[PDB]
């Protein structure tokens, strides 16, 4: 546009496309990961139904579609289907050719080797792109927020990271990767909704669980008090007429839930909730590095949107950590979008030349460019 | 009731057969792992050998200049 | 009628069993050969090893002597 | 048995139980010092859970327990667990009331000193010991390997300890602590094994990786000519069939996560390789007292026992120590037990009656008894 | 059943005579092991069809008929359902606990029910178990030859225990924790 040449921004996860123009502060055209066939095998004639329906088109009807996902938090059930949602994102949306622009992706911390090298194939040698790389998800917050010196916390569906960056990333370990967010509490949901006469059987509507969950349900502050007012039918039960015609009265549904997330004994694992794993990377630091963690804590996702989720942290947190100096948690009333943000950061930086990876550098040395260069 | 008589005449070769092939599988699988216990045991000891080697080749590689 | 069936199931039952052990027992027995035949060029390797790095024993030994 | 009267040999760590009858050479019934509850609350009913699932019982079946392990080196987690972890051993495999033989424990040195007034108290005032003691570690092993004058090093999965005793104890420092052996090897692997496909989530499975640790994985005798051998894919990857089904190739895994050892800078660690620290030791004795401790040196434990173990000592010492004399370390081919074949040395020595205490010295000096003619 | 029945004149119109589809079907009807293989032996009108004389007096020549429907039991996609079949769902709920638990999960199968008694229903969940399961330990189903009954024997069990005790509601049980006694005490 009589500006520079070559630029795009792009954000992928377990709920949305976030990407736009070049230059841009906010997205532009956000749309779900998701991708099916025909379960009803589309009037096969009213067209040979192919395009699995992905993109505003399948999210809006979603009967028709058997929505199976291809990348739940980190392992990527098939590659093939991958290859006809890049062609929607680009082409359809963006309107820009992938032959020209770069491309800022963000990278599922700690994600299998195989898969870096597998992707980079699809880009390179196919779609042809001279230049582009694969940021670490919590790191681009950080630069955006205008923080410093904070430990991150940044997941919403796809896997939780406890990412303590606040003076280096890439040293020892204190990172933790758990695979229990989005896609988790929308599966949970249907299980104990049997005994309330409901049941969102298939995947299509499985989907709308999410929906519902992000407008009402809220996180209890303690289990105990609200287990005798369950008997004031007044904070409980809610009018919530579905779409179609079905009222379900949610209340002690909507607290019961999310106690999963502090409680990971629910659902058979014995990962320590969020809280603790937080313990676990602050205990591996030195001693004398703590007093300025606690003072600010950044923690991003659609996860922390709830009614209930910040107050929490700080009743815990306190109690197995240190009590001397002020605790406050940084939570951006907004801070889904935070990576975003970052990555419109790390997308207006020219250091960021030595980091990309440019054509001729893939074919100097082979496939191990990405893991020989990049960390 | 003819087809009652012939059709146990095929039961029993088929269930003969199979122990017969379960009893040498046994001693097979019994065999191999004590063959796969001295395999590796050999491969223990062939690369103790090998760092041996590799160590007095450089300690007298050491003596022949001191001797010079 | 039905006491056929009843035999009649055994013989598939005993027919499936028997031919995938003996599918699996030759697929073992053919194993085992290699197997052995790798045991017995592994411990040839060791044998050659072993007796390698008690010639260097004996040459660093004598070397020593020289040096002093 | 018509010989003696009340005699018996233990010892406890971080893997194994170590105990046996009367005048042994060596144990008889090894246990691991598991113990936890149920994760899938055992059909309530097809029994009162209870019994944490501690002994053969426990390492038996793992899935129902969530093993959390009550001594992490030093520290004890929680001493209500300890209760019934003795209770299995005297009762079930030894066979023996401990109201009438004696005890031979052994010693974390530099234990906290709260802990071993807590200890007594279990043994004295509940499990009534009218004689007992708790040797330190260490020194043990010396009078067994047949040592007078060395330096001993010995550690497995509990705390690295640098004891230079080879004409006294309890003197200057030139001792070390480290925790760093064993559980740190256990924990740190499933981290790494995220990037190959794998992950070892819960602590039940996290104890088979030091299974298979102990059967395969070496260290590396120099890093760099190692990393362009990778490309040799022989020497590597090797077929590993997980018992249940899932073969796991591991190649470079091997001798990666060994690497750790020398190298406690790959987990936020200043504490210098185990042959600096062995410097720090020795440059505190007197000037004329090295040519005879480099001439023999005790190396044992069960850490001891991995490929390239020795071979790289004789490598980075001989750099930043005196080059004149010669240099041998004494690494028992078996030098696990190297604590219990000492143990059976002090059990058999009458010596050993102006160490233990008895009944009545309790009484006589209060609890602090220990501290009081101990040391 | 009235469904497909329609392509041969035949048609369980109504509910009452519905339940005897139900008679007839715990009598014959089987599963296919392979509906490919069985799919060319069509042509050979041998191991298909078979003279069941109805009651009443129609003749049910059912061959391909039998092994068709029961298709649906591992193939539920021929209903407009998404559910996975029933050996995909115990996968579902094997990678749910521990890893080294399922070794001896294998090992033992419990298959009961009336619906576990026709023909080809135990050696065909050995053949697509394997595939997405661990391949290494012996895999063995135990399905009761009389299964269906497998809830009343241990009924008997329960109904002889004492213990069992703290589990039933005493009449002044209900009274002293309102009607909500049920999900106070059980569970
Ligand atoms: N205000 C909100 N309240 C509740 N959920 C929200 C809110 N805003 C976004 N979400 C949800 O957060 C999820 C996206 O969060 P995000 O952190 O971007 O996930 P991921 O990075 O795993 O793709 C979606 O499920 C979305 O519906
Ligand atoms: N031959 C061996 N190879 C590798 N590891 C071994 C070997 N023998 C024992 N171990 C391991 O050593 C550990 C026990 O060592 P030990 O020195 O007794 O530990 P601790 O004193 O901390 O209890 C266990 O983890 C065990 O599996
Ligand atoms: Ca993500
Ligand atoms: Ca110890």
């Amino acid at each position: 546009d009589e500006d520079e040449t070559t630029a795009l921004v792009c954000d992928n996860g377990s709920g949305l496309v976030k990407a736009g123009f070049a230059g841009d502060d906010a997205p532009r055209a956000v749309f779900p990961s998701i991708v099916g066939r025909p379960r009803h095998q589309g009037v096969m004639v009213g067209m040979g139904q192919k395009d699995s329906y992905v993109g505003d088109e399948a999210q809006s009807k979603r009967g028709i579609l058997t929505l199976k996902y291809p990348i739940e938090h980190g392992i990527i059930t098939n590659w093939d289907d991958m290859e006809k949602i890049w062609h929607h994102t680009f082409y359809n949306e963006l309107r820009v050719a992938p032959e020209e622009h770069p491309t800022l992706l963000t990278e599922a911390p700690l994600n299998p080797k195989a898969n870096r090298e597998k992707m980079t194939q699809i880009m390179f040698e196919t779609f042809n792109v001279p230049a582009m790389y694969v940021a670490i998800q919590a790191v681009l917050s950080l630069y955006a927020s205008g923080r410093t010196t904070g430990i991150v916390l940044d997941s919403g569906d796809g896997v939780t990271h406890n990412v303590p960056i606040y003076e280096g990333y890439a040293l020892p370990h204190a990172i933790m990767r758990l695979d229990l967010a989005g896609r988790d509490l929308t599966d949970y949901l249907m299980k104990i909704l049997t005994e309330r006469g409901y049941s969102f059987v298939t995947t299509a509507e499985r989907e709308i669980v999410r929906d519902i969950k992000e407008k009402l349900c809220y996180v209890a502050l303690d289990f105990e008090n609200e287990m005798a007012t369950a008997a004031s039918s007044s904070s409980l039960e809610k009018s919530y007429e579905l779409p179609d015609g079905q009222v379900i009265t949610i209340g002690n549904e909507r607290f019961r839930c999310p106690e999963t997330l502090f409680q990971p004994s629910f659902i058979g694992m014995e990962s320590a909730g969020i809280h603790e794993t937080t313990y676990n990377s602050i205990m591996k630091c030195d001693i004398d590095i703590r007093k300025d963690l606690y003072a600010n804590n950044v923690m991003s996702g659609g996860t922390t949107m709830y009614p209930g989720i910040a107050d929490r942290m700080q009743k815990e947190i306190t109690a197995l950590a240190p009590s001397t100096m002020k605790i406050k948690i940084i939570a951006p009333p907004e801070r889904k979008y935070s990576v975003w943000i970052g990555g419109s950061i790390l997308a207006s930086l020219s250091t960021f030349q030595q980091m990309w990876i440019t054509k001729q550098e893939y074919d100097e040395a082979g496939p191990s460019i990405v893991h020989r260069k990049c960390f | 009731a003819r087809k009652l008589v012939i059709i146990e005449s095929d039961l029993e070769r088929a269930e003969e057969r199979a122990e017969l092939s379960e009893g040498k599988c046994a001693e097979l699988e019994e065999e191999l792992k004590t063959v796969t216990n001295n395999l590796k045991s050999l491969e223990a000891q062939a690369e103790k050998y090998s760092q041996k080697e590799d160590k007095y080749e450089e300690e007298i590689k050491v003596l022949s200049d001191k001797l010079k």
